[PDB]
RNA sequence: AUUCAUAAUAACUUUUCGAAUCGCAUGGCCUUGUGCUGGCGAUGGUUCAUUCAAAUUUCUGCCCUAUCAACUUUCGAUGGUAGGAUAGUGGCCUACCAUGGUUUCAACGGGUAACGGGGAAUAAGGGUUCGAUUCCGGAGAGGGAGCCUGAGAAACGGCUACC
RNA sequence: UAUCUGGUUGAUCCUGCCAGUAGUCAUAUGCUUGUCUCAAAGAUUAAGCCAUGCAUGUCUAAGUAUAAGCAAUUUAUACAGUGAAACUGCGAAUGGCUCAUUAAAUCAGUUAUCGUUUAUUUGAUAGUUCCUUUACUACAUGGUAUAACUGUGGUAAUUCUAGA
């Protein structure tokens, strides 16, 4: 009653205060890192419930026709191309790219497709992307042995050039 | 359009915003002032750049009529003063008409309701909907 | 918040406000000059304290001083131009000496009143208010102008301003329909 | 405060910017960069004040926005990217090049440079170091990191860069007799000739330095830039070369030269 | 000026990082394959320097009051050694001697119709009074206390609790 | 603008106050709806209490949109436009207000950090990562609780909330 959920873990019929925070259920922070407290119910059903949330995960041999007559068809496809894969999982090479889950809505007289933008799916722009940033990588690093091996080559004039003034000194 | 002797003064060449930038003073000997569709489009003519590419403001009038100084700027192309000429100006020269919108007050206290409401908002009508009955 | 506006007094009451000498000069000085305040006399006396003050301090100093050779210059300059003190000078001399007779000499309601065109001192403030004066190419409307010595052959009647053609004035204009009347 | 400040109020902004009191309370605070946040020049007050080439700071932003500007080459699409002291701007409509200098009184003055001159800038180098891997490097005055630069360099002298990359193309050491800039102080500006450095083993090396009129003064070490050698300087001098005329005589030369 | 920078050597690390990210551009030698390479950039997470900052001291300086002459009293109270904590110094806190520290050059108490300063008013010269308040610094969010997130807050148009 | 003057006596000279006098970005108040510019303004008593409404939000060529949102395909059958939300990121520690506390404490001259930095900015900088290891072998590139969104919800009520 009064519209307070119900909380699991708290192993209690009775309504309690907890101090909640992101990830944890029945409160949804408008700030990072806040925390409020707020009043909730226990886990264990009693007669002061409204409401009690149930699923079902084994049906009898009666029917009920507004649940087994309905099936609620596909609203979301998958998205990622991985994620796709594994949705019809026929093969890898029979082109399920161009065979993609297109759903049927039109807002008018036209009627288009609007496939999902697949996610992690190889392009040859991310083959641009990774073969740059190798290319990039090697001439980093063969620059600054460059820079290393001449500046060396710079201390060894200098050392030379130190010593050769010692040579004219003391005879 | 007598004795108007509108002029300009340093004229510098500012090609970053792509215009002329000037001070622009006029003698109007027995007149008041002169206003936006005299000035501007005798500004035009004297520099054959463009129509609408001319805008000026300021123009305060010497203390005892006689003369007005004040700013000016005329752009390579009409096209061009779209991309860089406040929006004030535009709508003030007849360049664009604003369509009439809601006040600050109104307009700060809706975006105050809607922050009170999480998600879009289409579920939330129906819900009062089906619980209004009881 | 804004950065504040400064502002400053222009004029100082005298220590001892019933002075027979000091109130029947004042007065007197209001007289020959057309002044309408004895604020008038009192900012002119003040404006000459700020320079008494800064003359004794800048002689004070000793000669060949760059401070007064700066300073001491620039106020000569300025007191030149403004013609309070005589041109024939070079010696720092007259500013110490200046007297309160000699600003309010320079003021324009004096100034066009000797020029020819006012007749009064009266009648130049009363001109003066109603803008029928130029000073450059500008009319002004100030009984205190301090005219800089470059405007004294530039005054002139405003060319907005009656006796400058096509501009009789008001009550002319008036007096103009009751000619057209007279016969109807 | 809790944390940094994002505000500069105007009467709080540095002097030499040359802003006005009214027409607005705040004043451009110079963001995170290369150069300090007193001894910096936004490029708001530059591109809008100095040059009056904008109106406001909204139309700045229009002008910042279409990378016309660009400081030692790089555009920097900011309102208040803090351009400091010898840095090289450079404005492509019609090849304007700047280098951001001092002048006379100890404001930044505007230069007008040519292309070849633009190419090149003069750090003054902060501090020497060796970095991770025994890699050595050099701390210029505005920032930069340059590994590997001469052995013979050490601090309080000035290289130049090329600004196409980051390498020393050459260097001035610091000694009497060579031409120096005054970046600071009351004496902010003035063109210098070192004539000596007294130590005061601890803190705040004095430097004594008499320009081309033969007037000598004394500046702590940190407020030098040695620009040059006798004779030609590194970089072009602003008008008037930084000789410290004095209120007399600048008097007379403002009313004859005008 | 250093046990500094930075090497190098045993090792230790409960994986820190060491780009599976994004846009525009598709130019070109080829035995036609993204196969050889592609150009500008955006956002990088590490480290060093830099900038914007923060924390930390007293070198000197504060109104009236003796109708306040002694004060600092397991449990800090001055110093030592060690540890813990901290971003870091430090009695900051925890484990001991010595009575250590301050004081008529005014300590310590009491008062302040006391936020400090740049400044203001008033002036022969010296002064007296004021400064809640346009700038700078401090503190606070009704009173206390505690804390999350975050680079940064003991934040209050963030949270938690009591009054 | 380095002034003084009145009041003790029968009269005098003093000491000495009282009173006058001038100023006040010192405040209040008395006497007023006809002028230009400029401008302080719930500090003092109550750092007292607050009805109400505003005062922090935020997007690019470029982190996520199949909004069942609005829109001429042949450059948009993978999406490539605009785009409400929601996630992620950043910011909300700035700003603004007030002066209660506070008497070497704040503060001021900004000594020192050889006593501690890295929203950020700027510059530089990582060929060492088959860690069941001389390919006994994905990087032409291993997944998932959950937000949006669809769905009869509960509560008088809140910017309350898992139930597919």
């Amino acid at each position: 009653k009064q519209g307070f959920p119900m909380k699991q873990g708290v192993l209690l019929p009775t309504r309690i205060k907890l101090l909640l925070t992101k990830n944890v259920s029945c409160y949804r922070p408008r700030r990072d890192g806040e925390r409020k407290r707020k009043s909730v119910r226990g886990a264990i059903v009693g007669p002061d419930l409204a409401v009690l949330a149930l699923v079902i995960v084994k049906k009898g041999e009666q029917e009920l026709e507004g649940l087994t007559d309905t099936t609620v068809p596909k609203r979301l496809g998958p998205k990622r191309a991985n994620n796709i894969r594994k949705f019809f999982g026929l093969s890898k090479e029979d082109d399920v790219r161009d065979f993609v889950i297109r759903r049927e809505v039109t807002k008018g007289e036209k009627t288009y497709t609007k496939a999902p933008k697949i996610q992690r799916l190889v392009t040859p722009q991310r083959l641009q992307r990774k073969r740059h940033q190798r290319a990039l990588k090697v001439r980093n690093a063969q620059a600054q042995r460059e820079a290393a091996a001449e500046y060396a080559q710079l201390l060894a004039k200098r050392l030379s050039e130190r010593k050769a003034e010692k040579a004219e000194i003391r005879k | 359009s007598d004795a108007v002797t509108i002029r300009t003064r340093k004229v510098i060449s500012n090609p970053l915003l792509a215009r002329k930038q000037f001070v622009v003073d006029v003698l109007h000997p027995n007149r008041a002032n002169v206003s936006k569709d005299e000035l501007r489009e005798k500004l035009a003519e004297v520099y054959k750049a463009e129509k609408d590419a001319v805008s000026v403001f300021g123009f305060r009038t010497q203390f005892g009529g006689g003369k007005s100084v004040g700013f000016g700027l005329v752009y390579n192309s009409v096209a061009e003063a779209k991309k860089f000429e406040p929006t004030y100006r535009l709508v003030r020269y007849g360049l664009a008409e604003k369509v009439e919108k809601a006040s600050r007050q109104q307009r700060k206290q809706k975006k105050n309701r809607d922050k009170k409401i999480f998600g879009t908002g289409k579920r939330l009508a129906k819900k009062v909907a089906r619980r209004n009955a009881d | 918040p804004r950065a504040p506006r400064t502002y400053s007094k222009t004029y100082s009451t005298p220590k001892r406000p019933y002075e027979s000498s000091r109130l029947d000069a004042e007065l007197k000085l209001a007289g020959e000059f057309g002044l309408k305040n004895k604020k008038e006399i009192y900012r002119i006396s003040f404006q000459l304290s700020k320079i008494r003050r800064a003359a004794r301090d800048l002689l004070t100093r000793d000669e060949k001083d760059p401070k007064r050779l700066f300073e001491g210059n620039a106020l000569i300059r300025r007191l030149v131009r403004v013609g309070v003190l005589s041109e024939d000078k070079k010696k720092l001399d007259y500013v110490l000496a200046l007297k309160v007779e000699d600003f309010l000499e320079r003021r324009l309601q004096t100034q066009v009143y000797k020029l020819g065109l006012a007749k009064s001192v009266h009648h130049a403030r009363v001109l003066i208010t109603q803008r029928h004066i130029a000073v450059g190419k500008q009319i002004v409307n100030i009984p205190s102008f301090m005219v800089r010595l470059d405007s004294e052959k530039h005054i002139d009647f405003a060319p907005t301003s009656p006796f400058g053609g096509a501009r009789p004035g008001r009550v002319a204009r008036r007096n103009a329909a009751r000619k057209a009347e007279a016969s109807g | 405060a809790r944390g940094p400040k994002k505000h500069l109020k105007r009467l709080a902004a540095p002097h030499h910017w040359l802003l006005d009191k009214l027409s607005g309370c705040y004043a451009p605070r110079p963001s995170a960069g290369p150069h300090k946040l007193r001894e910096s020049l936004p490029l708001i007050v530059f591109l809008r004040n100095r040059l009056k080439y904008a109106l406001n700071g909204r139309e700045v932003k229009a002008i910042l926005m279409q990378r016309h500007v660009k400081v030692d080459g790089k555009v920097r699409t900011d309102t208040t990217y803090p351009a400091g002291f010898m840095d090289v701007i450079t404005l492509d409509a019609t090849n304007e090049n700047f280098r951001l200098v001092y002048d006379v009184k100890g404001r930044f003055a505007v230069h007008r440079i040519t292309d070849e001159e633009a190419s090149y800038k003069l750090g003054k180098v902060k501090k020497v170091q060796l970095g991770k891997k025994g890699v050595p490097y050099v701390v210029t005055h505005d920032g930069r990191t340059i590994r590997y630069p001469d052995p013979n360099i050490k601090v309080n002298d000035t290289v130049k860069i090329d600004l196409a990359s980051g390498k020393i193309t050459d260097f001035i050491k610091f000694d009497a007799g060579k031409l120096v800039y005054v970046t600071g102080g009351r004496n902010l500006g003035r063109i210098g000739t070192i004539v000596h450095k007294e130590r005061h083993d601890g803190g705040f090396d004095l430097v004594h330095i008499k320009d081309s009129l033969d007037n000598t003064f004394v500046t702590r070490l940190n407020n030098v830039f040695v620009i040059g050698e006798q004779g030609k300087p590194y970089i072009s001098l602003p008008k008037g070369k930084g000789i410290k005329l004095s209120i007399a005589e600048e008097r007379d030369r403002r009313r004859a030269q005008q």
